[PDB]
DNA sequence: AGATCACGCGCGATATCAGAATCCCGGTGCCGAGGCCGCTCAATTGGTCGTAGACAGCTCTAGCACCGCTTAAACGCACGTACGCGCTGTCC
């Protein structure tokens, strides 16, 4: 009669993690996270400028810094016998790295 | 402003760390988790601005709080 | 030998704490290694921040700067208003 | 027709744990520790000496190092819906503190 | 000196993980726990007797160790430094 | 057949009979800490000279800002399937 072709769940997720892990560019717009900087930075220091490498390089760092907290939080996800990552799992990838309390 | 990193966004960084399947609420705390390290790291970057007597944010000041930090950055005039 | 260290100075402030409580040999040496370590931190992090800012001199801006980085918000407030503090007695005498 | 008095499994290892983070004395002991010290310094150099003080520091910091990896590890272990540690909850802990591979 | 990772007697483990507040330990927690302080004591003995070579001692001092706890990213206080 | 009362069985709570481990109270000897003494080395006082840093002027680069299009990406909605989670039983 007809059917879509929807490809059974999971699937897509494999060809987009491997899509992202082969490429290098930044996956957070450029423009958002460039505002949420300088929104945080005016916390600190008011009229404060920031040469554009610098809202990159706070990008980068950023970037890499959560990637890696998605490998360790997805390491612990996969120890609880799941393959969902739950807050509960960055939580504990957190705790033991160190960063929260 | 926080919520300009989108779902979207945390989804891409979740797959190139490797994550097939993410919860619903996994956005949040990775929205608070982001927040919190981007404080941090911008509180070092205008202190050593502030130092420095200037009102401008240089990537050299980011990478001397990355560096403070224990997270070397390299690409950025290190 | 002469072997230094912080023992008489820390009792000093024990005593102007609490004045009613000692130190044990082996908690007077962890204090001895904590002053060191602080002083460590805080000497090293006004050192790259002169050598960042192409200075040749370690001034109190520096030691505060350095201050402010290494150690948290609380204790990063008042030790700078301690220093301040001290400092402006230092130069009024 | 009488029975001992066994305590049920579980609250001799809680009066343990009460016990042994209550007080701050060595919990391995002295001798093995400094063989096994020198026998791992003797494929360095050989002929060496150490100072007491160097032993105890070594095990000081060994021991600290390891109750902290216990701690890590039982958060892991609960994370799991567990109780008990297992191996693979000491290789997770090591594996997100970046300490292993 | 032969066999002494095994002088890292299995009650002694299960103090050290007490201390941790574990309350079950599983059989193979042992060896692996023996594994990972052998692995520990390597790194730490490495730095320091690479301080005490560069010192031109034949004597490990506890400084040394102190020395390369610091190296490690452990700071160790007590025992000077 | 239904309701009430009495007896028996099952479950929960308290007590208890105990006995086990811990904490506490007292006496005791100790050695580790606090303190006083003497000696000396490192810090303070005084002075010089030189360069490092402060300050003003100028330049122009880069940051900010604004506009307008186009179009990739976010947002939203829906179906469903497969994964999380609860319950259960067995074995070690």
């Amino acid at each position: 009669v007809k059917k879509p072709h929807r490809y059974r769940p999971g699937t897509v997720a494999l060809r987009e993690i491997r899509r992202y892990q082969k490429s290098t560019e930044l996956l957070i717009r450029k423009l958002p996270f460039q505002r949420l900087v300088r929104e945080i930075a005016q916390d600190f220091k008011t009229d404060l400028r920031f040469q554009s490498s610098a809202v990159m390089a706070l990008q980068e760092a950023s970037e890499a810094y959560l990637v890696a907290l998605f490998e360790d939080t997805n390491l612990c996800a996969i120890h609880a016998k799941r393959v969902t990552i739950m807050p509960k799992d960055i939580q504990l990838a957190r705790r033991i790295r160190g960063e929260r309390a | 402003n926080i919520q300009g990193i989108t779902k979207p966004a945390i989804r891409r960084l979740a797959r190139r760390g490797g994550v097939k399947r993410i919860s619903g609420l996994i956005y949040e705390e990775t929205r608070g988790v982001l927040k919190v390290f981007l404080e941090n790291v911008i509180r070092d970057a205008v202190t050593y601005t502030e130092h420095a007597k200037r009102k401008t944010v240089t990537a050299m000041d980011v990478v001397y709080a990355l560096k403070r930090q224990g997270r070397t950055l390299y690409g950025f005039g290190g | 030998t002469r072997k230094e260290s912080y023992a008489i100075y820390v009792y000093k402030v024990l005593k102007q704490v609490h004045p009613d409580t000692g130190i044990s040999s082996k908690a007077m040496s962890i204090m001895n290694s904590f002053v060191n370590d602080v002083f460590e931190r805080i000497a090293g992090e006004a050192s790259r921040l002169a050598h960042y800012n192409k200075r040749s001199t370690i001034t109190s801006r520096e030691i505060q700067t350095a201050v402010r980085l290494l150690l948290p918000g609380e204790l990063a407030k008042h030790a700078v208003s301690e220093g301040t503090k001290a400092v402006t007695k230092y130069t009024s005498a």
